């Protein structure tokens, strides 16, 4: 349905596992050294699926990106993504009411060289909902 | 606002099925005594068809062009797919339709205002599962009899 | 300037039907007493066609090659899609053509400034429903006896 | 959380063979006595159907539009792939299926909750091989009798 | 039709409701920080589809695109395409005289990171008329 | 200039008609007494092609490989299509060829230097309408008898 | 044909109807702020089509472009081309004695942002002739 | 090293063709008089088959589904395709193998150490040329009698 | 230099045509009393192929498995495709073989070094006619006999 | 056969009709302001086809490329391009013994705007050999 | 399953052999002159196949890139490429537990002109393994 | 199979005719104007084609570049390309034991206008073996 919900469910059900990282909702997050790993959840690409006649339904991506230092090691970023976001991610209850369908996508890595003051790496899904 | 006098836009169609006692051509706009399917992703009513009957004797003056006329009309096969959910009324409704051998109606519900009504027996059912893909149930009714086109009311 | 020499371009075209009492081959440039159609979607007239007819005998001297005439001549089937408008009387008046059975009359007024005209009977009538486009209504007509073709008149 | 109500995806079928003795209707939730194939990378249920029977006497008052009532209905042909494991005893298990002749019966367990069970023999076992990729063993099955769907239970 | 018509259609059935906001009508807006919820409306990439025989036919993409300040948090975005705009943009009178066929298509995020003045989103719609 | 002994390309083909009294075979490099077909815009000449018989006694050796002869070879159809001017005397002598049943002989000239002459009746006459395309008359001829092939003559 | 009677033939009926604006024959033109609607005709992007046997063919696109200041509203182009360049291009009797076939194509707006001294927005055309 | 319970890869396989004196199936282990094929470019193991028998009587109670049961199976046709070598004794002897009739016995050793034997004779002996290619040879074979299939030994 | 083990690239072959006195298959490597057909632009040799003959009694203990034996073998159809060229002693000596009917003889050099022969009637003789493109001669023939294969001699 | 020859060929047969241009045989070609006609032909792009079994193809585009001054009316390198250049080169005697098939191709306009010193127009063609 | 325990396997059974050289796990691999032997292992692009019913399936790049100093010779480069690495990674008892399939792709050079500091060498792989 | 063995071979057999070229092997080639006529081989774009299911197949392609100073006159160029390299690369009677397949692709000009220093012409050849 409306986005702000989905991503309050998507926080809320991320927040509950111990993970001491400040968590961004939405789009804009400004941050520097001191609240390094960094985990913010977005939408983004909506589309007019035009799939059942019934009623109306949309395709969005969801985001999940953390951000943690240049230089860490590549294998601390693995665990970061599966071990933590992956197994959470599978199975909320809070999703299954507003969300028909859920797709996983790869997750993909990224440094930065211009300047050397991050390294992300964010988990993309496919989302079909009705609006 | 629908307008029967206008071009329509395909979406915001909705099938129904008749289910009680009464005439189902009574009142084709009546709602009440319809049970209804959730959430169809496809839908292609049949096609009405006619076979030619051959017109020609020995007798005639002039046999260089073939002559014929209209033979027996039919009403087509209407086939549509829709979510699986074989928990709800409707779709037991239609297991019960097809194991148990009959001929029932059901209509077809424009935007634009008209309503369409068809009379037949279930002819198919299929299935269809994909890795990461909703599971969806298919449908084919093999009309019978006459129909009752949409513009017959005005 | 319509100019039945030079080629002309397809866009512009429409389809009639006669409704009335007379002779529709007498004045194919009349527009009185035919009923029009509109917004038609698309729009293949039908092939005009003859089978061969052997002619060998056990007599003839050469019979390395086949030898074939021309046999009987018949015209085509005519198909069109239109935009589904239930509420005009075009549509009624197609419904009406193929409910009852029947060989009318219908002509095509190309750009050119020539006429076509055919009879038949209507066949086929389909529709087409998707979730992000027109309703569409699918026609199609078997045609009868000797066609009219555009270039008999000059 | 299953839910019969709602849609669910395809992810997470499974596919087992019923071994042993016992009435394989009785309790389709049971998982005791049943083998299980592992690593199925297709799976395309069969599709029911049924035949068209010719109601028509030549006393009736009306012949325009045919009338036809449902025939003889028929389970499907069900067709999986899966990958060579000769190793295993579960393709072991379908070989001997296959050199002897019997009808056995084999189930489908959605992610939804609900549980599929067929009856049938076995009629094909094709392969697939491939330079970059994994050696496939396809495998038909035409279904016999009655099925058992998935919302017979409630 | 006329391009100015539709443009016009629209504006003054998405005026009606209160929204406080000041609309351009057509490509050409300037403003600043003063007046800066604005809406405007623009038809872009008119295309000659020759649909039918039996007259003319056209495409033509429209733009319903909001301005709001650089760092707003992504919620009041959301809101102004799903509550405000997407349900009046839905049925419009005036409009079913002039449009055979109107299609959604799908709204889209951007941010200004060179100066971080401004932050649009519009929606994307698809138009078939008769000229 | 032309060259037989080089290969050319279709650029240039013109197609003629003869209309007139005396023999086709006689001089196919005439141009006078040959009506010309303008703006055609493809030309596919018939394929030549013959049947086998098969050549096998129960007297024989040998019957491990099959032994068969040729049979009776048959000129093919000859399809062009060209740009509607139902102005032009050209076309109208076309659809006079078709409704009045008759076999005549058509020629075509390639920029090589030869001239191909074949025999036959006409067979189909069709029509392509689009929106934003010419009308394009589409035309298929049946050969009758033997044809006179371009490198007959040397 | 020879493409200068083809453009000669366009910029004449063109010509007639009053526009009071300076019209270019050809690709380069030149001009300032002063006689500024400035109407440019010219073709570009000739190809040998291939479609018939008999004689040659060629497809070449015609281009009617009109240039206005910049901040002109949106509206003032629409004008231009709905109701001054479309009309008369429909029918033209010189055209028919040259041109085997002309199909319309989508005209479209562009504005110029590196100075802002101009605001274009050109027809474009489809011609099939013989040479 | 091979495992024969875990999926592994097409590459590798190799194709062998039995010559000499014993029983092909006693040990499809061996590597002994067994010549060998080069570089086969492509192979798809034939299909293994049956065709349904009718099992209906009039006696019957239930006649709403039908019921059948396996027939007379029998093993597919297997078709390699291999670079063309005239100067190879394995090719030599494959159209030996095709002149005279001859139903001998061929064997598909895969990388996962499991054997497959197959008997029959072969039916079909192709090229294809190609301006910028090799040269391939296309074979097809049609098996007759029992298979023995790969994991018949355990 | 030219090896028959190692594979070879399809580059480079030629076809010929015998002509005159003689057997065809006494000296495949001769070059002299051989007509050549020059610069085709395809080429695609027949197919040799077997039809299965049905070995079962009733007799016979088993008949869960089909047994068949090889029955009449027979020689493909070649086709190839080449520049026409009306001029040319080649392909007047082709169209001569077509309208005289003749069982002929024709060989097929490969760059391997190995010859292949045939013998075999014309079957089809085409054309293909392109705006911008070579006009074309396609040749279809259909072999008789017994066919001489490379790997006869070694 | 050789690029040398073929160039040669369609140099010869397009010197002899006067047009009183300075003529550049190869790619490198360096002018001034003097010589400004110019009409330099190349050979460019060449492949190996692989359509025929008996012998060697290739396929090659042809260049004839005419330079003009900027600010030159387009109307006349259309004169030049069209009345000149292509009724030489549609029949040439020497050609056709080298070359198998020529096929045209659409000429087109460039012009120069970083400086303003030339204006070109160049009429491809594509060559089937054999080498 | 693991990225750190499949570069773990992969580096384990590539370090048994002699190669004097310094290997580096995951992306982060800084490094002057002095080791400039220099084998990093990582892994790019993962994705949800989807391939079976069963259970998840995941496709991934598993790369082996080699570092040597610009101006090494191409025969040197060749023969790391051809002899040290191909023949180690062909069998790995370790990796048939975690891979399901592994198939290999073509190796490729790049040399850095821009300073004249690197040259390296990268063998590509595809894994297809169960998350 | 050893990319030094194909590159020694070709070089072999294209020294033995008298050309007075300095010949680099590899890629890494570093000159001046005083040697200039330079040519260089060297392959790339290895790749894995799994063609055969018998053994590896591979597809590299085969490069000879021969550098000349700017402004040489193109009809030079074509001779280097067609008359000294054509002839001696079709048959190698060293090659045909390592390379199954050899399949000639065109050859093309380019010239250094950024400085003027070089001119350089390559033919390309695709090669097919096994590892």
């Amino acid at each position: 349905m409306k986005h702000t919900e989905l991503r309050a469910a998507v926080l809320d059900a991320l927040e509950k596992h111990d993970t001491g990282a400040t968590f961004f909702d939405g789009r804009p997050a400004v941050f520097d050294e001191a609240d390094f790993p960094a985990v913010a959840v977005y939408l983004t690409g909506a589309e007019y699926t035009g799939e059942e006649l019934d009623s109306d339904t949309w395709q969005a991506e969801l985001h999940i990106e953390v951000f943690l230092p240049a230089q860490v090691p590549d294998s601390e970023l693995d665990a970061w993504m599966e071990s933590r976001i992956y197994p959470v991610m599978s199975d909320i209850p809070a999703l299954s009411d507003l969300i028909t369908s859920m797709v996983a996508s790869g997750y993909d890595y990224r440094r930065d060289d211009d300047a050397g003051l991050w390294s992300s790496a964010d988990l993309t899904y496919v989302i079909t909902y009705e609006m | 606002v629908p307008n029967p006098t206008m071009p329509v836009k395909g979406a915001g169609t909705t099938l129904w099925v008749y289910k009680g006692s009464g005439d189902p051509y009574a009142n084709p706009l009546s709602d009440v005594d319809w049970s209804r399917l959730a959430k169809v992703k496809d839908l292609t009513p049949g096609e009405l068809t006619a076979e030619s009957y051959d017109d020609s004797y020995l007798d005639d003056e002039d046999a260089d062009w073939t002559a014929t006329g209209q033979g027996q009309k039919s009403a087509g096969d209407t086939s549509f797919t829709l979510a699986w959910m074989p928990g709800e009324q409707g779709q037991q409704a239609l297991l019960a339709w097809f194991n148990e051998g009959d001929t029932r109606a059901y209509k077809i519900r424009f935007p634009n205002g008209t309503v369409d009504v068809f009379r037949g027996w279930v002819s198919s059912i299929g299935k269809a599962v994909t890795a990461k893909e909703v599971i969806t149930r298919t449908v084919k009714v093999t009309n019978v009899g006459r129909p009752s086109m949409a513009e017959d009311r005005s």
